[PDB]
């Protein structure tokens, strides 16, 4: 015994645990300042860097099949190709991209030395973020 | 993408069983716990001494913050394969995502190396394209 | 004149496995009942549908058998405290992302079997000669503060979404921070072998430092931090 | 209809308090195969709730002595205890803690890298005429916490199989001995057939037949009715301590760390209850005149209440430095449910109930007793044992010293495993019953599912609960307690129709409370069939009509059997050793 008796408690017990559901996890939790200003640090850069590497996976397939790209080349097939009103509604979406990680990395290069991490100092180095972001921002529009 | 048979319910046995942990593999652990931070630490003092320039950086200094970007634009697609599509669930396609992460980045160094040695520069480009 | 404040609680059946679950609606009268949500519940089984299961013991907060999601985020039931006013209502659900018994009843089998594997005992080789106890400094013993007196009630892991998604291999908040009390423990001379169970891909290495542990913590403890040295170290 | 599945061990122990864990362990570490059969997960108990120390004669802040430990435990029971159990118990006292410090118990240290002791009340030096002497050795306020957690560790060293919440509903016997249990799977819904050589016992205390208690929610008396419901006696069941200090309304606890240094109970007047009304000249004395100090200042009026029943307890007086360091876990507790700091304004207090002193009779090695119904001696039950709260050693007797409840699990859980090592060698054939062992237990798991009636189980354990607190209370007497055996008589004969409207197996939860309530009925009415007998005042039991302690003819225990719910219960007593183990050692107390 002890090992016929635990064949056949885990033959109704496996059967069992086949028709348990699963609680759910988003769309009933409570939106806070720490999972939404974590979750816009992997989207910025998901985003930017599809971006770097279609511009330099381009130039390194015309090198060897090749079709002669050139930085003058391309430009003018961008800026000709989009109207007035969606070339500012892309790079007005990379300006307030580009701002959020640059100075959340900052934020993640202290928090390796295990500083300001307590729930006092993650929500004031975290009110930094929204202010720099609102200025670095809007002063790169104007160059 | 095809997924594998997982155990019921999420658990398999009794409470006084134990999780086995696997063998320490430190090029997958601690050592890419230093790669991960010599790669931020030099693209965030290069990329500001980049918005108090003139023109277009040197192609000295060019070529350094391009192939800074790229390490540092690896290691995150690297840490979304594996948080995704992983080898408990999907088997063989965690292994051939990491492939095409292979020729799809060294056709991206073959391209640093045709804007810096005709054109100038990916800065060259992008501050050219505006924003 | 009673005042009626409206609950609503998460119900499935495992006698019908093919019923969806929901949430049902129960009326309860703020005028005589306690000022706790527990106190709440224990009406709703004594003076209306019986049927409705969940865990409990103490009523202080110490033992940690009454975990919820209680509005939104993850606490005990016999701590948070009802809001007076009956215009609201109330959203009560189990913990989030874990495989259900039967009403706000989760599945904490993996949570016993993760446990156990970071060895919780002390490990010497020697003891002194004539029976008395080992030795250990005040400043040693303050080392240890705010790390023993974590109740086990797995609110912080259940709050972790790189433990939504790997918990199988993952070994959450509330393992990590005991694995570190064992770490620093200066009468704990076995170090070397507690940290090559964590130096693969994903034991230690899927915090991201989110921080939804150190918030959501119902004792004030911190173990988003205790994860940062642990990182610290293996370096 | 039902299936039953069949275990085979050597040991079974059912409870994984601090108790259950200490003798499970003490038995796996001698090559012995053992299984610890638990309700709830081991470190969920009500022991995580302890907030004092464990008294231990080190020696390392004064000079010490184990025999003056003894003459404490001794004189603080009115000389009911067992004399040679204060003598085994106050000697392995020092040995237990040094020990206990090696599995990683994070003591509080002193300068010299020693561990830390304070001053609870009752320890004085040098054979009770003497200064206050320290010794409690605690950890700061979680010397409860701490010792689950550790002991839970060192149970996972070894191998000791863990069935996590499961019923224990009855014990199976086969002519006039115990041959395992029988249980319930709640995730399942399984009924398991354990069988071993020795069971050992370790559930806990009731005391949730009480209205207003300390207790937790599963701290119904669950060992003490499997034992009589299967023709064995409890002891002593009429002396149950009420703690001068608790929450008013509710029952939650502060400790009694908190009169230990500097502690004041104002009344309306703003007096200190040191003397002059009911009063001793020093406080921090024993729990039940202080408990009768509380009680008679609020019925002649001297009392702050809001309806007249409450009090305070001053900790204003204390520096703010202290407040963090010794008591962290007191400042936390009253600021939710009282609602007010530790530092500006006193705390509410009622005096509720706390302990049992009184459970299965054992010999002071942990076997379990009965008495012969020729010559009326002692006499030994084959393959039972007890340990832990659910037993009575007469190691308290009539009277509980404060923190010497923690040091009643380590040495005797200690002592258990070390007995069994001495009689049963590993390895030994199981005989072979009938195939029906145990068909009358799962028969009353049947008829409490199926149940129609017209009163639920909630109803009926309202009746319970108001009976018990306004019969056999504080103040007793023989015009009140015929009352109570009148009424407690009434509700047991309303439990054959009771309500149950839950016919589902899995985590069926109106089953199991309703499970308790028939083990509750049991020890309920056995306590107010004893305490209405016995015709003196001594201890926790204080009588009106008999306010003399009387030597001659009551220094004897008592005896009570009650087999099922609604059936008469009988009374024998049996006498109380006064002797010590070595007469060359400590020689014997005498009374005074
Ligand atoms: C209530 C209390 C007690 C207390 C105290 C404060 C409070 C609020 N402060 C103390 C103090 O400062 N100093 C001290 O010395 N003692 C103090 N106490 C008393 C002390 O806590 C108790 O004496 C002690 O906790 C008793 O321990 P024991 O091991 O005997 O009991 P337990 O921990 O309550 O055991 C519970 C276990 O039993 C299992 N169980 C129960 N019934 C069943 C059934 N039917 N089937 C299976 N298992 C069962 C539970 O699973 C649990 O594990
Ligand atoms: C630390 C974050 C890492 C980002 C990883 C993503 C990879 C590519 C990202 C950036 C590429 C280089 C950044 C260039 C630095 C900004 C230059 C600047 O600010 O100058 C502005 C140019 O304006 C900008 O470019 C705004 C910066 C935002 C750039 C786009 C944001 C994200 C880009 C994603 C790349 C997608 C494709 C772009 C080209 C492909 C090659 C990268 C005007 O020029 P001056 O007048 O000379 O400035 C001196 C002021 N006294
Ligand atoms: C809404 C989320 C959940 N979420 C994460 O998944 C996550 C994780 C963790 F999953 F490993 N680590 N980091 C950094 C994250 F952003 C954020 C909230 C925490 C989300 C955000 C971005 C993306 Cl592209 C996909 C998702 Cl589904
Ligand atoms: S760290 Fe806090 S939230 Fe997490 S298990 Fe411990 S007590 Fe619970
Ligand atoms: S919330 Fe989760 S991601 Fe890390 S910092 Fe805490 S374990
Ligand atoms: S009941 Fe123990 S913590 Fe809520």
């Amino acid at each position: 015994m002890n090992t016929k008796a635990a064949i056949a408690e885990e033959q109704i017990l496996n059967k069992q645990r086949a028709r348990r559901p699963i609680s759910p996890h988003l769309t009933i939790y409570q939106p806070q300042l720490t999972w939404y200003l974590s979750s816009f640090h992997r989207i910025s850069l998901v985003l930017m860097g599809l971006g770097f590497y279609l511009f330099t996976i381009l130039f390194g397939v015309s090198g060897l099949l090749g079709l002669g790209l050139t930085t003058e080349k391309v430009s003018n097939w961008y800026h000709q190709k989009f109207s007035k009103i969606t070339e500012w509604s892309i790079k007005g979406s990379f300006a307030y991209l580009f701002a959020i990680h640059y100075g959340g990395a900052i934020r993640h290069l202290i928090w390796d030395t295990a500083k300001e991490l307590t729930l006092k100092g993650v929500y004031r180095t975290g009110y930094a973020l929204i202010g720099f972001t609102a200025v670095l921002g809007t002063y790169l529009l104007t160059l | 993408l095809p997924v594998l048979p997982q155990k019921p319910g999420g658990v398999r046995g009794t409470p006084n069983d134990a999780y086995v942990p696997p063998p320490e593999n430190k090029l997958e652990g601690s050592y890419h716990w230093y790669m991960e931070k010599i790669f931020a630490l030099s693209v965030v003092p290069l990329a500001t001494t980049a918005m108090l320039t003139t023109g277009p950086l040197s192609t000295a200094a060019d070529s350094f913050f391009s192939v800074m970007l790229l390490g540092y634009c690896y290691m995150e697609f690297n840490s979304c394969i594996t948080d995704y599509i992983s080898g408990r669930v999907y088997g063989v396609w965690h292994k051939y995502a990491m492939y095409m992460l292979g020729l799809g980045s060294a056709v991206s160094l073959f391209g640093i190396y045709k804007l810096e040695t005709e054109n100038d520069g990916v800065v060259g480009l992008v501050k050219s394209l505006w924003d | 004149t009673p005042r009626l404040k409206t609950f609503k609680v998460y119900r499935w059946n495992p006698d019908e496995p093919s019923a969806k679950p929901h949430l049902q609606s129960y009326q309860v009268d703020l005028n005589d009942c306690g000022p706790m949500v527990l106190d709440a519940l224990l009406k709703i089984k004594d003076e209306q549908d019986s049927t409705l299961t969940f865990r409990r013991s103490c009523r202080e907060g110490i033992c940690g058998s009454c975990a919820m999601n209680i509005g939104g985020r993850n606490t005990l039931a016999c701590i948070c405290k009802i809001d007076q006013n009956e215009s609201k209502q109330l959203k009560i659900y189990p913990l989030p992302h874990m495989f259900i018994v039967k009403d706000l009843v989760p599945d904490l089998t993996n949570f016993y079997q993760q446990y156990k594997s970071i060895q919780p005992y002390l490990q010497r080789s020697s003891f002194p000669k004539d029976g008395t106890e080992v030795l250990q400094s005040i400043e040693d013993r303050k080392k240890l503060d705010g790390l023993y007196e974590c109740i086990l009630c797995a609110c912080c892991s259940t709050s972790c979404p790189s433990y939504w998604w790997n918990q199988e291999q993952y070994l959450g908040p509330a393992v990590l921070m005991q694995a570190y009390r064992w770490l620093i423990d200066s009468r704990d001379q076995a170090t070397k072998t507690r940290k090559a169970m964590l130096n693969n891909s994903m034991s230690l290495y899927r915090c991201h430092t989110i921080m939804n542990c150190t918030r959501t913590c119902p004792k004030g403890l911190n173990p988003g931090l205790a994860i940062a040295e642990i990182k610290k170290s293996l370096a | 209809k039902y299936h039953i599945i069949d275990h085979e061990y050597d040991c079974v122990v059912i409870g994984a308090g601090g108790a259950g864990l200490r003798a499970a362990f003490g038995l796996a570490e001698a090559g012995y195969k053992t299984a610890c059969i638990s309700k709830l997960f081991p470190t969920r108990s009500h022991t995580v709730a302890a907030q004092g120390g464990i008294n231990a004669a080190l020696g390392n802040m004064h000079k010490d002595n184990w025999k003056w430990h003894m003459y404490d435990t001794v004189k603080g029971s009115d000389w009911l205890g067992d004399q040679d159990s204060i003598h085994y118990m106050t000697r392995e006292a020092p040995k237990s803690i040094i020990e206990l410090e090696h599995y990683g118990v994070p003591f509080s240290r002193t300068e010299n890298g020693k561990i830390y002791q304070r001053a609870f009340g009752g320890q004085t030096k040098e054979y009770g005429k003497g200064a206050q002497a320290y010794r409690t050795c605690a950890v700061a306020d979680r010397t409860g916490h701490a010792l689950l957690h550790t002991l839970y560790g060192q149970a996972l060293r070894h191998d000791t199989h863990f069935f996590i919440e499961y019923f224990a509903l009855d014990l199976l016997t086969h002519n006039g001995e115990v041959v395992g249990v029988i249980a319930y799977n709640q995730e399942d819904g399984t009924i398991h057939r354990f069988r071993a050589h020795k069971t050992i016992i370790a559930t806990g205390g009731y005391g949730r037949a009480y209205f207003s208690c300390t207790s937790a929610h599963t701290c119904t008396g669950d060992g003490n009715a499997m034992v009589s419901r299967a023709g064995f006696p409890l002891q002593d069941l009429e002396f149950v301590q009420f703690h001068p200090s608790g929450i008013y309304g509710s029952g939650c606890l502060i400790t009694e760390g908190a009169r230990g240094e500097g502690g004041f109970l104002v009344n309306s007047e703003g007096e200190r209850f040191m003397e002059r009304y009911a009063p001793t000249a020093k406080d921090l004395a024993c729990r039940d005149v202080v408990s009768r100090a509380i009680t008679m200042e609020i019925r002649e009026g001297r009392g702050v209440g809001k309806k007249k029943d409450h009090m305070y307890l001053q900790l204003s007086h204390l520096p703010p430095e202290v407040l963090k360091e010794r008591l962290p876990g007191i400042s936390e507790t009253a600021a939710i449910f009282a609602g007010v700091d530790v530092t500006k304004e006193p705390i509410p207090i009622i005096p509720t109930v706390h302990y049992n002193m009184g459970g299965i009779p054992t010999k002071w090695n942990g076997e379990a007793l009965t008495i012969d119904e020729e010559t009326g001696e002692d006499k030994v039950i084959p393959g039972l044992m007890a340990c832990g709260e659910a037993a009575c050693v007469s190691v308290h007797g009539a009277n509980r010293l404060g923190a010497n409840s923690l040091l009643d699990l380590v040495v005797f859980g200690r002592a258990v495993a070390h007995t069994v090592a001495d009689t049963l060698q590993p390895g030994l054939p199981h005989k072979p019953l009938p195939s029906d062992l145990g068909k009358e237990s799962i028969a009353n798991l049947d008829k409490l599912r199926n149940a129609n009636g017209s009163r639920s189980t909630a109803e009926i354990r309202m009746n319970m609960k108001q009976t018990m607190q306004k019969d056999v209370s504080v103040f007793r007497t023989q015009s009140s307690l015929d009352e109570g055996v009148r009424n407690i008589t009434a509700v047991e004969k309303t439990f054959d129709d009771v309500k149950t409207t839950d016919r589902s197996m899995i985590w069926n939860s109106d089953l199991v409370e309703t499970l308790e309530l028939q083990n509750l009925l049991t020890c309920a009415s056995q306590t107010a069939v004893s305490a209405a007998n016995r015709k003196e005042s001594r201890g926790a039991h204080a009588r009106e009509d008999y306010p003399n302690r009387d030597d001659e003819h009551w220094m004897k225990h008592t005896l009570s059997w009650q087999k099922d719910v609604a059936a008469p219960v009988t009374l024998k007593y049996r006498r109380v050793i006064d002797h010590t183990l070595d007469e060359k050692e400590c020689p014997s107390v005498p009374p005074t």
